[PDB]
């Protein structure tokens, strides 16, 4: 069968973790 | 302060603010509120308008102008002698000197029973509608925008939907605007180093101008030659 309106969110969630945890080791540093 | 208070309508700061397409929510509404909470967490006192305004009191008390919200002085509107803060605790109080006063909300508390005052007092310069009217200087403007800006973005923080290093920019960006501003709006200009100067150098000093409207502040000391 075929239906996609809960594979779909859990993936986007998964992409969206993966986007918290990239952005989350952005650093703008000191001590230059 | 070297430049001048130039007075410019609220929605400036909208001009500047909707040009980032995370802040295009913003609105008249919002941006009231932040400007007026900024406008008195900065205290900067070229922003208010110097008005004086004279009252009666009737006993002991007075009414008090409806846009005041500091008092430079308070002086007797027959003497010229200025009030200062009231220390005592039982002033209208009877049982069975020097005047002073003191002002909490739309009352005056002197211990005078029957004079009539004049309150030299700031407030807020507003505009042909009802609202705050901001000066146009471009550091204020920013700084404002920094300060609108990072209340947004902390927002949207605690909601998760900014970046913490964007919120961290956006907060090391505002203080350093917020440090140039104060230092904009209160560093003294050339005629105002002047009065500085004369007020300073002083081979007799003068510590009485409390007593008038520190109208003698700034004068300079002349010696006479012997």
């Amino acid at each position: 069968f075929g239906s996609g309106a809960i594979g779909y969110e859990f993936d986007n969630r998964y992409l969206n973790n993966q986007e918290m945890s990239a952005v989350a080791k952005q650093r703008l540093t000191s001590l230059p | 302060m070297v430049n001048n208070i130039n007075w410019v309508k609220l929605p400036v700061i909208l001009d500047r603010l909707l040009r980032h397409p995370l802040l295009t929510d913003l609105n008249l509404e919002t941006a009231i509120q932040y400007t007026l909470d900024f406008i008195s967490a900065m205290g900067l006192p070229n922003v208010y308008v110097d008005k004086i305004e004279t009252i009666d009191i009737k006993e002991y008390r007075g009414e008090l102008p409806c846009d005041l919200i500091s008092i430079n002085q308070v002086r007797l509107h027959k003497n010229g002698i200025a009030l200062r803060a009231m220390t005592d605790n039982f002033n209208a109080y009877p049982t069975h000197g020097e005047p002073s006063f003191k002002t909490q909300g739309r009352v005056i508390f002197t211990s005078i029973k029957h004079e009539k005052v004049d309150i030299s007092y700031k407030a807020i310069m507003l505009d042909d509608e009802g609202l705050p009217l901001i000066p146009d200087n471009p550091i204020f403007l920013k700084t404002l925008e920094l300060y609108i800006k990072k209340e947004w973005f902390t927002i949207l923080f605690d909601m998760g939907k900014i970046s913490p290093a964007v919120l961290n920019n956006t907060q090391q960006e505002y203080a350093f605007k917020a440090g140039q501003c104060n230092n904009e709006f209160v560093i003294p200009s050339v005629s105002e180093m002047e009065a500085i100067t004369n007020m300073w150098n002083q081979l007799i000093p003068r510590v009485t101008e409390f007593r008038r409207g520190f109208k003698n502040l700034g004068d300079k000391e002349y010696i006479r030659v012997h």
